[PDB]
């Protein structure tokens, strides 16, 4: 809770979405009815959805907070239909937004007891994986045209290993995690690399140098993360040069994976910046080459490109 | 408590108690040769040490004296720290592992207990 | 039908944490009394009953079998919850998978300490038993020390050659998705770790070494590949066959 | 009644810890079945029905507002509990306080780092 | 638990006994961040009392934080400000023990009542420095601040 | 398992077998189907069981896993009856083997659930205590005999505070460890020495001389245990003549603790040693006393009486 | 009956632990509501009629005496747990014996330390 998933999600709507060519859909599940009212305008400047006009390329459909468990517990179901249509009466990629499917699990929860049934464990519906299986299996690409769908998925407590969550695993293909212990850091987006995985993140696929570079990233954070416990206690006296200097790496690899965001300005106090998957994967590259090992560890704390962290480096003197 | 937390905390600790173990080694193997060497030279973090020379602080043949003195005391203290501190260590671990135990035990009555008060209550 | 009629059939249940979790709910839904984790009482029994059918037959029963694999998801490492629990008392053995372990390099993330085989070298022929054996103790001194890796700065020689034994070892034994090896193949790449000639090799290079050893031994000596399974574990001969290959060889990838 | 008259008005709900017992007593007398933590499986509609009446109306509808400052009771600070979760998921933000920073002489007893708002800047003057 | 933990609100002064003190031999028992006072306000008690409460409750739980590093490594670690936290909150946690009448059996020394002026000073004088020559055990079992150096000087 | 628990369930076997005239009996509580079939196939061949002439010693009860929780919450009872026979009926003093009581407590637990049962601490059924005391007391020493249990006991999440372990601590009187790092040592049977415990280990019980002899082994390894440290860091060069006499003392006891199983034989080569109690008392008093000192650790390794020990010395030269 | 007519009598029960599992069982196959460790909430009762009733009884009474050495099994020290603090608030005081004293051969394995005896001073020997 509170952690950004709404915030990368309308990142993405701006980036992945305003480029998109072809309709979208944005279903408002259990959700804040003010975020509602805040998306709608932003989209009706945009010009995403025209009022005055059929240019529109987005369909909205709510059900958030205020309403009552059996609608929350629909209304996914309800913005799953609409882009299922355009789906099979099209063709044509759609893309679908929901935040977040989370709420059609804790609606079921609500009215369970009233409909008879034995709880399960930690509260939840019997039925919890055969309901969430029911819709989620169409949410789906098919042969007949394809729906890149974008689910915010709530973890009760920040326990990932809960029920509802645990169990959404097994139907994504790419899955985003986020922590709080990161955002706490001022990391944003507080993206965990050691959690977050995706099907195609392959060599035969993204190819050999995105793949090393990504696994030598995980490693070198791994590294680190097994460490921090150690020398806060033992202190960093005893680390080889060679030991330590990966720690310096490591700390900025950590803070070049933050990124101010279009969408989180009011928060950052930062103007977006954007990186292309190249620049992202040589940037990356060379911080593990010990190339930057000159530069200051804040140099690399929210910025965009490699270059600003380079150009921040100067500014720090004073 | 949290039996994630716990967890965490144990695996950390237990490291620390098995690199102190070994700095206790190092330490007490340099400090024999040291000890051996100290006779023949007095004809001619590692505990306290640092600490003790440095708060009070406020040619050849006095050198060589002075820093065989210190060296054999340093490893001598720094064997003494690590074995305390691998010591604390297991004591801490031991306490953390019961409470682990404990809490583990706690939680799955908890949760037996909950799903049976919604079973009985239809 | 495979077991019954001499043939050998392998079966991978993936998973029965999400079978169990089926059950449970007709289970809860038919008004049994749940108990831990809202399971059944008979949840074990489940499994048992399914896992008991895997068989290795006598001769008189036509000789076939039935091996199984499956697949149990922990939660956050939580070995002794309720279906884990279960499913590991069932069966002959676990290997055991560790994230920690996956993004550090190790892949498979398969962690050597945990995972145990009760049939063990029963069912593991002497070429592979003769390295696998020493890379079982070597590696089991690896982890008694690597921890003082990273702070020892003055381990003894004794300890330094545990350790770099441990890494070269670690490295042989990650391995490519999708390229499962023959047997020959694995002994001759543990050989090159087990006998100590990768111990100058830097660590990061390993991985490279073995592909191009490896692909090299397929290549020009298949003779000494087929050699290793007849004789059935590493004559004489392979023995110092293999000596001169790997030192030229390695000379070459050093040069 | 302020809200939709072109008036302000902030409420402080102090606090809903104590609600949720009563709701949980009342629930409970009722016969109906207990779920997590006894407290009956609608808690965060319970709260969430509530919280969201709290808004900014435009100014066809009279532009005034309804600002909540709900509070919450954790126990030996666990933020991420089941209640305090459930509250955190519906407000736009939260104030969290801690008693060691209270005993270190930090007062008010602010947590920055679990701390948010998430209406940011657009909520503060140009100066601030 | 449920039945304490609603009993807190309806209260005004709560005493919370420690068991983990009371095993250290400090009696009363009492938890010095744990129990509190709606009374504890500088415009009630005044800013003397308050400031000295307040000092010492920032001095115990400086302690505490550095009782994580303690543990494993001891106070070898610790800067010279740092012993300096841990040699006087040692001495405030001794003297906010004291001798009860009607526990004279258990403690062995006479009953103490000590009036709230002497309670500041003594509790003033420990965070100023002013006692940082005497040894921890004198503040321990005591009345007044003047005792502690007595049982100080005795112990030579 | 690897521990060598087989091969020690056998040894007893055969020991009490030939030394008391009693039979043993073996309930197998939710056995593994494959590992019954190779305990039965192993058995025979060390002749524990015979398929042919009644010289047979054991009688084997299996409650397999694929049985439902009744069935498996019986076996033990089942294999107690038979064992009650030979108590009984024969006067003898019976051997019964119960792998692995905790499984017993699971069955316990999975019969109640599906009674409909609110369940208590942990999981367990309400009953644990008293379905654990039933079974339990049945096992003694009674007028015309008795049955002695040597029981498997799994701890799960190596809590030995689990209501499960600490249930059967409850009736135990004396605890066997098998240790891999003890095998690995290559002494056999792999019994950790300072971990086994037993209640009847008081000078009262087991007299004056066997008390005293037991704790001087099991100090003599304490101590040398503790020494290892200084032994490899400060050298074994500068251990005075009591610090060298330890370390080759308990040397000396720790590979005299070794014993050739008769049942061994099968693939050793060599002949099982069944040590007298007289004779294991009177050998370790004498290697404490030094007597022996002027022996190779060698000589006390895999042999028999203490006689044994100097004989294969002096051929060791 | 001893207390009662003037005479003295001693009660040891041991142990007061695996009673309260009994009460435990008797309890669940009733379907009593569960708590703490799985106890019914008259545990304490179970325990606290039982020990009140060992007493000393004045001169009109006839000057008896019933004395109680109630024995409780703690779970790897945890003198913090239900039972024992549930005896523990019953009793005058305890006598702790500890795992580690025994193994280590003082026996008896007294902690002197943390044991107590409320009302016993009084009637120690001058002697003593
Ligand atoms: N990318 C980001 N950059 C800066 N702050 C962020 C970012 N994402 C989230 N936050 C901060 O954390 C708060 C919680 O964000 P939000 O996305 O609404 O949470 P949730 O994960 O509950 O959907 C935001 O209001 C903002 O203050
Ligand atoms: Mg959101």
């Amino acid at each position: 809770a509170g952690v950004g998933k709404t915030v990368l999600i309308m990142e993405l709507i701006n980036n992945v979405a305003k480029a998109h060519g072809g309709y979208s859909v944005f279903a408002g599940v259990g959700e804040r009815t003010r975020e509602g009212n805040d998306l709608y305008h932003e989209m009706i400047e945009s010009g995403v959805i025209n009022l005055k006009d059929a240019t529109s390329k987005v369909a909205l459909v709510y059900g958030q907070m205020n309403e009552p468990p059996g609608a929350r517990a629909r209304v996914a179901l309800t913005g799953l239909t609409v882009a299922e249509y355009f789906r099979d009466q099209e063709g044509q990629d759609v893309l679908l937004f929901i935040d977040n499917i989370f709420r059609f699990t804790q609606a079921g929860s609500e009215v369970s007891a009233l409909l008879g049934r034995i709880p399960s464990a930690v509260g939840y519906q019997p039925t919890l994986a055969t309901d969430m299986g029911t819709m989620q299996e169409r949410i789906t690409t098919t042969k007949k045209g394809s729906i890149t769908s974008v689910q915010a998925i709530y973890v009760p407590a920040d326990d990932l290993t809960d029920p509802a969550p645990a169990t959404t695993f097994a139907h994504l293909d790419a899955t985003t995690v986020l922590s709080r212990a990161i955002a706490e850091l001022g990391i944003y987006p507080a993206v965990d690399p050691l959690d977050s995985t995706s099907r195609i993140m392959d060599p035969n696929i993204v190819g050999s140098e995105h793949y090393d570079v990504a696994r030598g990233v995980q490693k070198i954070l791994q590294d680190y993360k097994s460490l921090q416990d150690i020398i806060a206690i033992l202190g960093m006296d005893e680390l080889s040069e060679e030991d330590k200097l990966t720690v310096s790496r490591a700390r900025k690899i950590q803070r070049f994976l933050s990124q101010p965001f279009q969408v989180a300005e009011v928060f950052t106090g930062h103007l977006g910046k954007l990186v292309p998957l190249k620049e992202t994967i040589k940037g990356f590259q060379q911080i593990l080459a010990g190339e930057y090992d000159h530069l200051p560890e804040q140099a690399f704390y929210m910025v965009g490109p490699i270059e600003e962290a380079v150009a921040k480096a100067d500014k720090l003197a004073e | 408590a949290t039996l994630k937390d716990i967890t965490r905390r144990l695996k950390s600790i237990k490291n620390i108690q098995k690199i102190t173990k070994s700095m206790k080694m190092v330490a007490a193997a340099k400090y024999a040769r040291a000890e051996r060497e100290l006779k023949p030279a007095r004809v001619y973090l590692c505990g306290a040490i640092h600490s003790s020379v440095a708060k009070q602080m406020k040619l050849a043949n006095i050198i060589y004296y002075s820093l065989k003195e210190s060296t054999t005391s340093e490893q001598s203290a720094r064997m003494t720290a690590m074995d305390n501190a691998s010591k604390n260590a297991s004591e801490m671990i031991d306490k953390l592992t019961l409470t682990f135990n404990r809490t583990r035990q706690a939680v799955i009555t908890k949760e037996l207990i909950e799903i049976i008060s919604g079973a009985a209550a239809l | 039908y495979f077991r019954d009629n001499g043939k050998h059939a392998l079966i991978i249940y993936d998973d029965l944490s999400k079978q169990a979790v089926a059950y449970r709910q007709m289970s809860l839904l038919l008004r049994r009394p749940p108990g831990r984790e809202a399971y059944p009482g008979d949840v074990f029994y489940l499994h048992s009953r399914l896992l008991e059918r895997a068989a290795k037959m006598n001769d008189a029963f036509g000789g076939g079998s039935l091996t199984a694999l499956p697949v149990i998801e922990t939660q956050a490492g939580d070995v002794s919850a309720y279906i884990p629990t279960n499913v590991i008392s069932i069966t002959d053995g676990q290997i055991f998978l560790e994230t920690e372990l996956f993004y550090k390099g190790i892949r498979p993330a398969i962690n050597v300490g945990l995972s145990v085989s009760r049939v063990g070298s029963a069912a593991q022929t002497r070429a592979m038993k003769q390295v696998a054996g020493t890379m079982k103790l070597e590696l089991a001194q690896y982890r008694e020390v690597a921890a003082f890796a990273q702070f020892g700065s003055d381990l003894d020689a004794a300890t330094q050659q545990l350790l770099s034994r441990g890494v070269r070892l670690t490295e042989l034994l990650k391995q490519g998705q999708y390229s499962p090896m023959a047997i020959e193949e694995q002994v001759a790449v543990i050989y090159a770790g087990v006998r100590g000639y990768l111990d100058k090799l830097e660590p990061s290079k390993i991985t490279k070494f073995e592909n191009a050893f490896l692909s090299h031994v397929i290549s020009q000596h298949q003779a000494l590949l087929g050699k290793i399974r007849t004789d059935g574990k590493i004559s004489e001969e392979s023995d110092a066959k293999l000596k001169e290959i790997v030192t030229n060889f390695l000379a070459g990838f050093e040069a």
